[PDB]
């Protein structure tokens, strides 16, 4: 039997796995799909990438390009899509060399507990034991009953990453990231684009004034958001589909994303066999070591509490087996960012001001612009702002927030001062290079330490 | 308190952070000074 | 009189300036120049960024976008030198608002010694004095008595910022950062560029793999650079100038950037008058709290011993000031970045290899390609690479290194490191967003760690 034996080969457990491997660990990965790489490699994170690396240049080459005359720009959408295949092809071969490399065991179905020490196997037959098993089976889209997704004119992301032709008009039921993202995507190329938002704001899991601030932005560049809004049906009709409002309203479009969220997927686990089950949300009970009810057997990623993001699930898998053979594991989820991207950029690290008013948390705000910033300015940019949150008696830094040109590169430093427990003092007093981005987080740091 | 990686060396080393003299900046241990006690 | 006067209105000066402000001091600021800013912001860091930003894009769009076709580019040459001017007017505007917001005042002129504690303003005849005074003069370009410089055909880095029309060809003598940068901004425009370098390698700030990845690079895109070239001679004639070669070799072009250097700037300071003078390379002298050989008067920037950046000169002016009101001031150059904004973008940060084996410091190496990433595959990215060296014994991180796209804010991160002594495991070990360049660092801290 193996030492380790993970279920699903996403971010998670391709990244416990090698772990795991390089700890002394003899490893086995059990996955349905043909490809390694889980959701982000395959349909999530590097794809949606892809088109927005690449429809940002376009978009911009179209407005103008300071200093230049475009004379024409001409959407090669199937140049675009071979573009983004060839990276995720090149990614997902990637984690498999690294299995390789690493001597980690590949198994191709569904893996399902027959115990809570032996999992089967399905589509092969084999029967597979292990010392520790690791759940990470990840998520799969939320599709409520009245949204009739047809996986073709009603979609899900996964659809949305590959339409055939631009459409007309694209509908985004779901203010959310991933909403947001693929709405600015295609209305880069063109489709009118209407975002439906049941929320007071968008993006929910941003700093209030951060939200609010993209919200003005996507609608400044042409995306019509309508908050407040609640959809109660989207079914498929001849070459699109209709939208219906609550009060009666219909709209109608040519592609309706269905973006209402993303729930942890257990399907076909047979979690009850190994004495386990899900709460209200399908999310795997964890403790503090992300450890099941049942000791030996572990969850981490998207399929148990906590953002649902590629990184996140990365870490837990390295605390997971870190806790396995060294008896000791730990995640930092105050210093991991959250990012958006669209251009402006949109991040997050730490605790939003909303979290810390509910906390009752006393803190400073050091705010500063892009407007102000040099770099931006020569970049042509001026759009945006960052800004630090510190404790108001310790000035350590509690969270960070910003949107603007690649601000989510601006934060991995904040991701770092975070990790080293600094304060705002610190992040502000460090060498920045001048003129760059980083010294708007810089000042934004100063602001917060010198506040009163 | 201290860095990250010092607290992983002192937890395997089962080594007191009470114990160890931090030279990093301000009052943090850095992982050259746990190996160093 | 003034508790600090300052001479010089740079970033050191400036930055002085508004930190003794903070601090409590009464500051005058004596400036020869009509606008604020000094060497970055009229004729640097910010007319060169605004031009290498702007011709980065426009060049990307001649090569061609993923996913789209261009039939044409034309460049608007006039908007984008007004561009760059508005850019660098709101920066000095800025400088100019902050002064008075600060309650700093502002004197225009020559400054020169009447003594060691009075300065007389040459132009208006005004004579200042202060308890404290800080020499923050800068640099100007090293123009040799063989380069006959005639500042239209045969110019320095100042003219090459601002030519009338793209040069057919644009011969670049040096290979520095200044030649890199502005041979760039012209190649991507169509020039003919040809790039002349002394030594074996470009970059001599730069670690060394990373100075000779950044030729290949270079020449890859276009730019002819001979290394181990001596040039003897520079002579403007008729439409053009000639350079003439160590050994007989003469080329010819319409316009010649010299940029061989800087160096320090005190002309007209009268240094004797308050019991100062400059060492063999015109640098001022000055001790572990910036100090001078005259307790009171203090050096900082390019005027003094170090790297020639903006910040470098800004950390020093705070670390100036706080000594005065303090007694205390320390600057980190072991965090100090320094940036070279071509694209890929070239950087460094701590001690290069040369200067750990140079010292006998025992180190480990660790080194990720952009080629293994999966956000830079996803933008169209593949060259380039970050490397971190770490001490082999306590693993802290002595230096890291890197040439790659947006490299430079990739390790604003590294900085934050070094600034808090960061070991490679540390930063290693740190939550990184993915998918995103920051991870490379990650990994190649990761790698350095883990080095056998
Ligand atoms: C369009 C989109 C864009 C995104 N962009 C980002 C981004 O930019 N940054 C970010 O951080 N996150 C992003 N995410 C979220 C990110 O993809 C997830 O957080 C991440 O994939 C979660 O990793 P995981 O290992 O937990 O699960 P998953 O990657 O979902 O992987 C679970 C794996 O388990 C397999 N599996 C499930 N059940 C079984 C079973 N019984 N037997 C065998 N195999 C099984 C699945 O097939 C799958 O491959 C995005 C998501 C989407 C949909
Ligand atoms: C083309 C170019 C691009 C550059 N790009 C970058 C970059 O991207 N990043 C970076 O970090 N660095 C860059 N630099 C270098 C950067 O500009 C300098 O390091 C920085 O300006 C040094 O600041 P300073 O305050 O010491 O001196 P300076 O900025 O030179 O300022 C000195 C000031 O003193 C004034 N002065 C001198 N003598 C007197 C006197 N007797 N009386 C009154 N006033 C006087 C001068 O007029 C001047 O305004 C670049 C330089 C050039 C030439
Ligand atoms: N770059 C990233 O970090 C990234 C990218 C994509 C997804 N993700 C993660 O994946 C998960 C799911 O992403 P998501 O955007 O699909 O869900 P989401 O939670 O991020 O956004 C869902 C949105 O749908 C709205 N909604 C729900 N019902 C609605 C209705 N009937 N009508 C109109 N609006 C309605 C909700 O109010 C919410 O704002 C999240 O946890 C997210 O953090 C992260
Ligand atoms: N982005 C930045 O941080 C930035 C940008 C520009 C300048 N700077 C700083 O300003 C200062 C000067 O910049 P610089 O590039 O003008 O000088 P430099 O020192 O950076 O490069 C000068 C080059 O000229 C070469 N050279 C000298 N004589 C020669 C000859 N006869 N023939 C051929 N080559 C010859 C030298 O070998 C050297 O490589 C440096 O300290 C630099 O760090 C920094």
């Amino acid at each position: 039997m193996y030492d380790l034996l993970v279920i699903g080969a996403g971010p998670g457990g391709y990244v416990a796995a090698i772990r795991a491997a390089q700890l002394g660990m003899k490893v086995g990965v059990v996955e349905k799909e043909k490809a390694l790489g889980g959701t982000c490699l395959r349909v999530g994170c590097i794809p949606s990438k892809a088109l927005l690396e690449t429809t940002e240049r376009i978009y911009e080459a179209k407005k103008g390009l300071l200093g230049a005359k475009v004379k024409g720009v001409e959407l090669d959408l199937p140049a675009l899509m071979a573009h983004k295949d060839k990276v995720v092809q090149a990614n997902t071969q990637g984690v498999e060399f690294l299995f390789k490399k690493n001597g980690i065991a590949r198994h191709q179905g569904t893996a399902r507990f027959l115990s809570e020490r032996k999992v089967l196997v399905e589509e092969t037959g084999e029967e597979l034991e292990a010392r520790y098993i690791l759940i990470a089976t990840g998520s799969a889209p939320l599709i409520p009953p009245w949204a009739q997704v047809d996986y073709e004119r009603v979609v899900t992301s996964t659809e949305a990453l590959s339409f055939p032709e631009v459409p007309k008009r694209l509908i985004v039921v779901g203010g959310g990231v991933i909403g947001l993202e693929l709405g600015v995507v295609w209305h880069r190329l063109g489709a009118e684009v209407i975002v439906l938002e049941y929320m007071d704001r968008i993006l929910p899991t941003m700093d209030l004034e951060v939200s609010r601030a993209a919200e003005r932005v996507f609608k400044k560049q042409g995306l019509t958001i309508r908050t407040g809004v609640r959809v109660t049906a989207v079914v498929p009709e001849a070459k699109g589909a209709r939208v219906e409002l609550e009060g009666g309203e219909v709209l109608e479009a040519d592609r309706v994303l269905v973006a209402v969220g993303r729930r942890p997927y257990t399907e076909g686990l047979s979690l009850e066999n190994a004495g386990l089950s899900t709460d209200e949300r399908g999310r795997i009970p964890v403790d503090e070591h992300l450890r099941t009810r049942v000791p030996h057997i572990y969850a981490i990623g998207d399929v148990v509490r906590g953002p649902m993001l590629a990184h996140k699930a990365s870490e837990e898998g390295i605390a997971a087996v870190e806790h396995m053979v060294r008896g000791f594991g730990h995640v930092d989820y105050q210093a991991i960012p959250s990012v958006v991207y669209t251009h402006p950029e949109i991040a997050a690290v730490g605790y939003t001001e909303e979290e810390l008013k509910a906390q009752g948390i006393p803190y400073k705000v050091g705010k500063f612009p892009y407007s102000a910033s040099g770099r931006a300015r020569a970049m042509g940019e001026t759009e945006g702002f960052i800004k630090v949150l510190a404790h108001a008696k310790t000035d350590r830094i509690l969270g960070v927030h910003g949107i603007g040109a690649r601000v989510g590169d601006v934060l991995a430093e904040a991701a770092l001062a975070l990790f080293f427990k600094a304060s705002a003092e610190d992040l502000g007093r460090a060498p920045h290079a001048h003129p760059s981005l980083s010294e708007i987080l810089k000042e934004a740091a100063l602001a917060a330490w010198e506040r009163p | 308190l201290a860095m990250p990686a010092a607290e992983r060396l002192m937890q395997e080393k089962g080594v007191s952070p009470a114990e160890v003299q931090g030279t990093g900046l301000g009052g943090r241990i850095l992982k050259e000074d746990v190996m160093r006690h």
